[PDB]
């Protein structure tokens, strides 16, 4: 999905 | 007295300094590297990955990481290490049990402990399912240190994994 | 507790019957555990469905009582529910105006399915193009590697001729023009549509890539100007139709008011300024995606037009399965968090 | 105090594109703020200068911040590792907003976006704590460097970087 992690990107 | 046998690519010099790092680290002078001695250090207590580290560090399954055991997995980094030896930390990584493969249940452990609480834990199992499903090819259920090269081989995640 | 997908990739036989019709509820059931069909299947399935597509009118003629719906973009439960909201397909006439891939991720599966449905109702079940039936935007967006991984490259080039016979519109009972997009400064009457040929690659430009990308402007209705057409700065192509532009079409064209998907509706819909000749919207739009991308938490809906009544079926999101982006394997996932942190300890470790 | 107006100096492959500044909100959330405005002159020793904008998806967010992996994993705040969420008292209401991008609650390192649209789904989990000033322009042009996997095609750098 749109999400803005670093480290586990997700959907 | 009594020598102490180890594998590794460091030469006498790097295995006298490491040496030393271990005594410093070796709070009861026991030895022996234990995980309380391990999680002495502030940046360490921010990292889910180091009771899987120390797990690894742990040839005899003993609870604590003896000079051995430090010098010889500080060696999987060396710099001087193939590619493959870096894969196999990284397989280990997943390999709870050491039996030399990945399960649905290691694969979802280890996982969870990183990812959190960001993927309900339907969510995290679906992917490992469905990460399995692809990467199984010899259909036992469960990742061999093979198939997981087959997977992760052009990441090129090893160059990472090196310290000095 | 987790239902696992299924093994067992479909047969010609369990999917088509003995008459050659597609059995649906069959199909429809082994999708939603995430099944898959033999890629022939599959294939057989975007081939058939595109012959009767290729023979289909660039502008559709569909009589009410009509259910139209608007993007789906790959969210397969979004519309099983879609369907249980719109009616069986069995006794109800549809018209999907495009956008069924990308975006989602489940985009294949609508796909098979709402081509097994055109090969089982072709006089009833109407579908168009939307800007995601296309090899450019498909190479962009997930549906290209979504086919690699689920099926092909060569179930996804099956696809990408058959949507090249997606109907560019329709004129519904004889007072809608049904489109994905909008209007073309190069299409005034309805008669613009019949001479262009559809059966291609949209262009960069002219009236088929305005009827699949044209965006009515954001304050269509109020325009502090009488000026039709002005660049999509939006899309980065095609136009920005006005307010005056539609009520000209509509109106030359004895139309009463243009149906189209295309954009994003909170309410999973919109109806734009009442025609000061009819006092019905001049413009309906119709989104049928609902909790977009899963964070829009926008509310989806379909159109009922029965009865001399266009209802506005609303629905909710409904639960999906799990998917990492780029359908990612948890290794490649998981791997540089990995070889970061390993090395973070190691480096503090050291350092002590 | 004022609100810190700084900037970037963005590149691309070497290439200059132009300016971008920021006014950042320690009126709302000071610490966040600091942190950025810190970063940004380089004055504590490291900072972003030099540093590339990973992830660029267009039509959502550029995702920057990380100069020490370089790919989204790295980055730490002036602060250590990392430090708590101060607050969620902004929202991201549209195009420029600035945020931090993190790894969960209570992960703020260094990394941020700069929002190219309404990104709602995000509050009460991000950080909001500064908004381009002016080069908004300039931001929507790296957009188009950008893909719907934040992979970019020319690397974006942030060449130059100060306080104004
Ligand atoms: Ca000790
Ligand atoms: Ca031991
Ligand atoms: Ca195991
Ligand atoms: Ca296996």
């Amino acid at each position: 999905x749109l999400l803005v992690t670093a480290g586990l990107v997700l959907a | 007295s009594y020598p102490l046998e180890m594998c590794s690519h460091f030469d006498a010099d790097e295995i006298k300094r490491l040496g030393k790092r271990f005594k410093k680290l070796d709070l009861d002078n026991s030895g022996s590297l234990s995980v309380e001695e391990f999680m002495s250090l502030p940046e360490l207590q921010q990292n889910p990955l180091v009771q899987r580290v120390i797990d690894i560090f742990d040839t005899d399954g003993n609870g604590e990481v003896d000079f051995k055991e430090f010098i010889e997995g500080v060696s999987q980094f060396s710099v001087k290490g193939d590619k493959e030896q870096k894969l196999r930390f990284a397989f280990r990584i997943y390999d709870m049990d050491k039996d030399g493969y990945i399960s649905n249940g290691e694969l979802f452990q280890v996982l969870k402990m990183m990812v959190g609480n960001n993927l309900k834990d339907t969510q995290l199992q679906q992917i490992v399912d469905k990460t399995i499903i692809n990467a199984d090819k010899d259909g036992d259920g469960r990742i061999s240190f093979e198939e997981f090269c087959a997977v992760v081989g052009g990441l090129d995640i090893h160059k990472k994994m090196v310290v000095d | 507790a987790v239902p696992f997908p299924p093994s067992h990739r479909l047969t010609a036989k369990e999917v088509f019957d003995n008459d050659g019709k597609p059995r649906v509820d069959i199909l429809k059931a082994h999708l939603m555990k995430e099944g898959r069909l033999e890629e022939s299947v599959a294939l057989r399935i975007i081939t058939e469905g595109a012959s009767i597509l290729r023979q289909e009118k660039n502008l559709l003629d569909i009589d009410a009582p009509v259910t139209v719906c608007g993007d789906i973009h790959g969210q397969f439960f979004d519309l099983m529910k879609l369907f249980e909201v719109g009616g069986s397909p069995a006794n109800t006439r549809y018209l999907f105006l495009g956008d069924y891939v990308d975006r989602g991720y489940f985009s294949i599966e609508c796909v098979l399915y709402l081509w097994a449905l055109k090969i089982l109702y072709p006089k009833t079940l109407f579908l168009l193009r939307g800007n995601h039936e296309c090899r450019h935007l498909t190479e962009y967006f997930t549906f290209k590697q979504e086919c690699k991984i689920k099926y092909s490259e060569r179930v996804y080039d099956a696809c990408m001729d058959a949507f090249d016979c997606l109907p560019l519109a329709a004129l519904m009972n004889q007072q809608f023009l049904c489109v994905h997009g909008g209007l073309s400064p190069e299409i005034n009457t309805l008669d613009d549509i019949r001479k262009l040929d559809r059966f291609k690659e949209p262009p960069a430009y002219g009236p088929m890539c305005d009827i699949l990308w044209s965006d009515p402007l954001e304050d269509f209705g109020n325009e502090k100007t009488q000026e039709h057409f002005t660049h999509n700065t939006v899309r980065g192509c095609s136009y920005f139709y006005s307010y005056p532009a539609v009520c000209e079409f509509l109106q030359h064209n004895n139309l009463l008011s243009i149906l189209r998907a295309h954009e994003a509706q909170d309410a999973g819909y919109r109806m734009y300024r009442k025609s000061q000749t009819t006092g019905f919207p001049s413009l309906i739009t119709i989104f049928s995606a609902p909790n977009y991308l899963d964070v829009y938490n926008n509310k989806a809906a379909v159109l009922k037009y029965e009865n001399n009544v266009m209802n506005i079926r609303q629905f909710n999101c409904s639960p999906h399965p799990y998917w990492l982006p780029n359908f990612m394997d948890v290794f490649t996932w998981s791997l540089p968090f990995v070889g970061e942190k390993v090395t973070e300890m190691l480096v503090n470790v050291l350092n002590i | 105090m004022v609100n810190p107006t700084v900037f970037f100096d963005i590149a691309v492959d070497g290439e200059p594109l132009g300016r971008v500044s920021f006014e950042l909100f320690a009126d709302k959330v000071p610490k966040t703020a600091e942190n950025f405005r810190a970063l940004s002159t380089g004055e504590k020793g490291f900072g972003y200068k030099g540093s590339c904008f990973h992830r660029i998806i267009p039509g959502f967010m550029c995702q920057g911040g990380d100069f020490t992996r370089h790919n989204g994993t790295g980055g730490k705040s002036i602060y250590g590792e990392k430090f708590e969420d101060e607050n969620f008292i902004l929202k991201h209401t549209g195009p420029g907003i600035l945020s931090m991008a993190n790894a969960g609650p209570n992960t703020n390192g260094s990394q941020f976006f700069i929002c190219t649209a309404k990104t709602e789904w995000l509050d009460g989990k991000h950080v909001v704590f500064g908004k381009v000033k002016e080069g908004m322009n300039i931001v929507e042009a790296m957009e188009r460097f950008g893909s719907r996997n934040g992979k970019t095609s020319k690397k974006i750098t942030i060449a130059d970087c100060g306080q104004l």
